[PDB]
Order: structure tokens, then C-alpha cells, then sequence
């Protein structure tokens, strides 16, 4: 086509979606990880995760307001990944890298799994 | 704005 | 912070949100423009437009499944802007630039209004 | 991936 493109549009959209999350505006699901609860937008979860994409395209699960993750999933690892989904920023540290990689493998977030594997290989 |  | 960043994350998120729109997955509103109907995600509309941000933060309008725009709004202008919201690409042409600018002013999409003003000033 |  003969379209023009606004370079910062995608980043600005994601920044506003994170502002809605922080104010709990139009969140439509709660993700339960052990005792911890995380509110989010189903569309953003699907856009970032192969696991959530599969869950919310399912004709029965698409209507659920609560999703319980596998008890092996660490709440801190999930929190770091949820923050990444809404910001593009990953808080990867020596003390959390194993829990982050395991959570990213479960959530099917291929690019996060790739950087965790590379950072582990370096050490 | 750019030509993509 | 000491975060790392994935450059393509925001663009990849927007690409997946557009894939959900094209398949009509988790769309939660219909925007009526004259006789024409457009399905979309409220969160994406809010993230891109000052008008939709105001509408869906309103305690009564946040629950509406149908929104009727002002009868002066041109359906083609709206369609071009809805496509921009989900792709960052604007199909700006000599034959549509006046309708696009007027629709962007109504929707409160400041960056689109700015490029339309500049393109009109050049001609 | 980059240092932002
Ligand atoms: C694959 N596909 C057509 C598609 N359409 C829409 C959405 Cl929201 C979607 N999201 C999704 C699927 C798989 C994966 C991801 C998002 C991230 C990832 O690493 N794998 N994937
Ligand atoms: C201004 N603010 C705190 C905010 N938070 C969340 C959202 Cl979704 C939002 N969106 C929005 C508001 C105003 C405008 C836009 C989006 C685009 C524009 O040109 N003006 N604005
Ligand atoms: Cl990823
Ligand atoms: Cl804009």
C-alpha cells in the first residue's frame, strides 16, 4: 500500500494499556498463582502468551473471569512476566532467572525463554 | 511519521 | 531499574491484537457510523483515542455494547482510523485527507491531526 | 533485546 507509519504508535498503545491495568480499568480476568491474584486484560495476555491464546480461544474458557495456574508456578516469576507483557521490560536477575524461565516456558513466551537460555549459558 |  | 528490553514486543502485541480483531475474537463493542458497523476492543479504542478514553472511563457508558458516532462522521474516515489504531499505518490520500482529519479531530487522535495539517499545508 |  501507500500508507505512512507512526513509529511510536505501538509503544504508546502499550503504555496506555499498562495505565489502564494500573488503574484496574476494563480488566476482565484474575490470574490466580498460589495465594496471589493478578488482574489483567484477556486480549493483552493472549497477545503475549501462547498459553493464554489457547485458553481464551476455547469456547468454554473464553467466558471465565478466574484462571488458576499450575501450583508449581512461582507468583514472583509470573509478576515479572506480566510486567514484561505490558511494558516490553524484563526484570531479569540472578535470583529470579530460573523462576522466570520456567514461568515463560509454561506461558509459552518464546522470546523470554530465548533470552533466559542465553543469560544462563553465559554464566 | 515514516515511509514503512 | 536494571531491566532488559525486547525492541519488537509492542509491535508484536499490536499485530496480535489486530489478528484478534480480524477474527472477531473478544471484541466487546460495535461502533455505529451512519449505516456502517465496526467491531473493536474497547481497550484498544481507549489507548488510541481521547474520545473513546473519555467514553469508556464513564461509569455508565463503560457498560455499553453499542456506541453511535455523530452523524457528520464519515464511515470511510472512521475505517481508515480504526485500521491505523490496530496497525500504526495510515492510508492517507488526496481523496480522503479532509474526512480523515475531521474524524481524527472528533476522535481526539492528536498525532493523526498533526500529520493531516502538515500534508494539507504542503499542498 | 537491548539495555533501554
Ligand atoms: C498464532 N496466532 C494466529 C495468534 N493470533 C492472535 C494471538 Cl493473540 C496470538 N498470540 C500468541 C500465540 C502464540 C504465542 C504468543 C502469542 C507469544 C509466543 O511466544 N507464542 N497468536
Ligand atoms: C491521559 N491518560 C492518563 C490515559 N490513560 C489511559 C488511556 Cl487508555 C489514555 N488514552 C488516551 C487519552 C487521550 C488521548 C489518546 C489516548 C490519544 C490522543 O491523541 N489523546 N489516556
Ligand atoms: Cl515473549
Ligand atoms: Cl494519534
Amino acid at each position: 500500500d501507500s500508507c505512512i507509519q507512526f513509529t511510536r504508535h505501538a509503544s504508546d498503545v502499550l503504555l496506555n494499556l499498562n495505565r489502564l491495568r494500573s488503574r484496574d480499568i476494563l480488566t476482565d480476568v484474575v490470574i490466580v498463582v498460589s495465594r496471589e491474584q493478578f488482574r489483567a486484560h484477556k486480549t493483552v495476555l493472549m497477545a503475549c502468551s501462547g498459553l493464554f491464546y489457547s485458553i481464551f480461544t476455547d469456547q468454554l474458557k473464553c467466558n471465565l473471569s478466574v484462571i488458576n495456574l499450575d501450583p508449581e508456578i512461582n507468583p514472583e516469576g509470573f509478576c515479572i512476566l506480566l510486567d514484561f507483557m505490558y511494558t516490553s521490560r524484563l526484570n531479569l536477575r540472578e535470583g529470579n532467572i530460573m523462576a522466570v524461565m520456567a514461568t515463560a516456558m509454561y506461558l509459552q513466551m518464546e522470546h523470554v525463554v530465548d533470552t533466559c537460555r542465553k543469560f544462563i549459558k553465559a554464566s | 511519521w515514516v515511509i514503512p
